């Protein structure tokens, strides 16, 4: 990916403390709250009328776990993100029609969520490592768009 | 942009920041230089090492400016006028950098306000920062001047009856050059010569003709279109800059004589205005 | 940096008709007019107050020729843009302090200048090939920033 040995360890270490399900639901929920236009893909999910409703929506939470679970699995393949996300990239393009900008928005929200969750432990260098990781993951997911 | 609820949220959050504003500002700056190194190009005269007096000093000036902005949230343009002048005319920081510092201030607030940073406050602070950024960047080129409005009307005039054909070409150019824009049209046949693209191109062109006619009253002229894109189509805002670019290329390809540098600058400002309007109701 | 056969031939064929001296002065001049904050790097160039001032300024023209001249060199090395521009990348970062976003803006303007100059000949598929090229060159010039 290109991240130095110390950046990879900072990333991994913090991620070992992440409840993927909780953070997943929190990040997808905040994405839908902070950038409402991303709700366009989730009308089958039900009530998304208020921040509370979005955060408590069981479909949003379930999708959040699914999305962050795949992200989680991608942290094990930091040297080959494009390869790991190739089929998901094609799926999001050809079948889901998800504008790649959405991945970048999720990345920003995920970083704010880690910062809220971890406070002082999310230091400027740790953020910097995570910024490279979220940009890499978004680039890999957008790679097969045509 | 900001609703009263948003203002109450920002006021609350920033209040909690209180005496730490200066320290949070320095941390946000440090977070920006580290996460986004291209931002250092604007500070080659600074000692950018952790804890420098220069970064701490600057951090306090940035936070005092946001405090001023919070305190005059209903009158931001005026409260920050000297700052927008300094950035637009002296500093000339590319506008893309404001989103970067805004994200880093947001991450800083998140790390320091565990109780206060709820989803609703997060959304409000994000909108607040995007508004501050917009104010500090408003005078880079400014609103449309009479020379601009005159240039746009003259150039759009020459387009005339070709408007729909140029709108279709602009869409075609956009789909080919920026493939991601195709994600919003999975129901269309996007092949060259497509009647759906031609028909849609005519609609975009007519909206722009309408915007040119109402250049001094654009927000109302485009109100229904703003609602439509904001709440029904929900097109991510970044895409508007891509279609604007493609419309400019189409105009250049067809107006050998009128696409002078001054007209080019006026049309770009005009399209950025139409884009701002079409996306004003997103949040 | 991968281009399909049709995209490379589109780029090459068109570039052979380009008078670099002329197109270079045009592109740099328009960049300074359309995005005036870019003038911060050319304080010593003289009079940049009005479009006609910028467009006829001999130093702007001279510089545009140098810039497009180097850009032309990159066209001959489409397969390795990063390697070709590394020296200039470091130079733009370390000594000149040029925000890489300026490279993207110049790319937009150059596309407008090519459409303006060639008219009907700068077709949608040709523009699309040129968009890949200017994005590649901009990424190649920002690669050594730190
Ligand atoms: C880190 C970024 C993301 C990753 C790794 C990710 C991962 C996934 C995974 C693993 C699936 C299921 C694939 C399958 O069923 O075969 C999926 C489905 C989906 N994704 Fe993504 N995705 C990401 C971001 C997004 C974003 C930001 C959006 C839209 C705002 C989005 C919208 C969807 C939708 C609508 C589906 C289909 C859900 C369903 O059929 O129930 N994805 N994605
Ligand atoms: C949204 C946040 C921003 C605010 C509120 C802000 C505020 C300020 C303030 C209060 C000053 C000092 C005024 C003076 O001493 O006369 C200043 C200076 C400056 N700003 Fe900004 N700014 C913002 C974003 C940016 C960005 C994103 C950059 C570029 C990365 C930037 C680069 C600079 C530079 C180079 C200076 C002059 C520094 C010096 O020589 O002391 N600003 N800004
Ligand atoms: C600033 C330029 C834009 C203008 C002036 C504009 C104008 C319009 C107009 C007039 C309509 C027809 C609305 C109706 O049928 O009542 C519309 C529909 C639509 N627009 Fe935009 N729009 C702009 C940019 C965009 C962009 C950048 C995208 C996406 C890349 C987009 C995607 C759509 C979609 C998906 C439709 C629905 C088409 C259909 O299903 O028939 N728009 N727009
Ligand atoms: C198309 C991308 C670009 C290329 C290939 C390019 C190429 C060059 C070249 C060949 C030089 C001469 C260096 C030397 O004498 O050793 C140079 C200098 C310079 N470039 Fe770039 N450049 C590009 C874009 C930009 C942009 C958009 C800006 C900023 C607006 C910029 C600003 C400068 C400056 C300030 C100099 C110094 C001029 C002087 O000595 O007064 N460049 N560039």
């Amino acid at each position: 990916m290109h991240l130095t040995p110390e950046e990879k360890s900072a990333v991994t270490a913090l991620w070992g403390k992440v409840n993927v399900d909780e953070v997943g639901g929190e990040a997808l929920g905040r994405l839908l709250v902070v950038y409402p236009w991303t709700q366009r893909f989730f009308e089958s999910f039900g009530d998304l009328s208020t921040p509370d409703a979005v955060m408590g929506n069981p479909k949003v939470k379930a999708h959040g776990k699914k999305v962050l679970g795949a992200f989680s699995d991608g942290l094990a393949h930091l040297d080959n993100l494009k390869g790991t996300f190739a089929t998901l990239s094609e799926l999001h393009c050809d079948k889901l029609h998800v504008d790649p900008e959405n991945f970048r928005l999720l990345g920003k929200v995920l970083v704010c969520v880690l910062a809220h969750h971890f406070g002082k432990e999310f230091t400027p260098p740790v953020q910097a490592a995570y910024q490279k990781v979220v940009a890499g993951v978004a680039n890999a997911l957008a790679h097969k768009y045509h | 942009m900001l609703s009263p609820a948003d203002k109450t949220n920002v006021k609350a959050a920033w209040g909690k920041v209180g005496a730490h504003a200066g320290e949070y500002g320095a941390e946000a700056l440090e977070r920006m230089f580290l996460s986004f190194p291209t931002t250092k190009t604007y500070f080659p005269h600074f000692d950018l090492s952790h804890g420098s007096a220069q970064v701490k000093g600057h951090g306090k000036k940035v936070a005092d400016a946001l405090t001023n902005a919070v305190a005059h949230v209903d009158d931001m343009p005026n409260a920050l006028s000297a700052l927008s002048d300094l950035h637009a005319h002296k500093l000339r920081v590319d506008p893309v950098n404001f989103k970067l510092l805004s994200h880093c201030l947001l991450v800083t607030l998140a790390a320091h306000l565990p109780a206060e940073f709820t989803p609703a406050v997060h959304a409000s602070l994000d909108k607040f920062l995007a508004s501050v950024s917009t104010v500090l960047t408003s005078k880079y080129r400014g609103v449309l001047s009479p020379a601009d409005k005159t240039n746009v009307k003259a150039a759009w005039g020459k387009v005339g009856a070709h408007a729909g054909e140029y709108g279709a070409e602009a869409l075609e150019r956009m789909f080919l050059s920026f493939p991601t824009t195709k994600t919003y049209f999975p129901h269309f046949d996007l092949s060259h010569g497509s009647a759906q693209v031609k028909g849609h191109g005519k609609k975009v062109a007519d909206a722009l003709t309408n915007a040119v006619a109402h250049v001094d009253d654009m927000p109302n002229a485009l109100s229904a279109l703003s609602d439509l894109h904001a709440h029904k189509l929900r097109v991510d805002p970044v895409n508007f800059k891509l279609l604007s670019h493609c419309l400019l290329v189409t105009l250049a390809a067809h107006l050998p004589a009128e696409f002078t540098p001054a007209v080019h600058a006026s049309l770009d400002k005009f399209l950025a205005s139409v884009s701002t309007v079409l996306t004003s109701k997103y949040r």
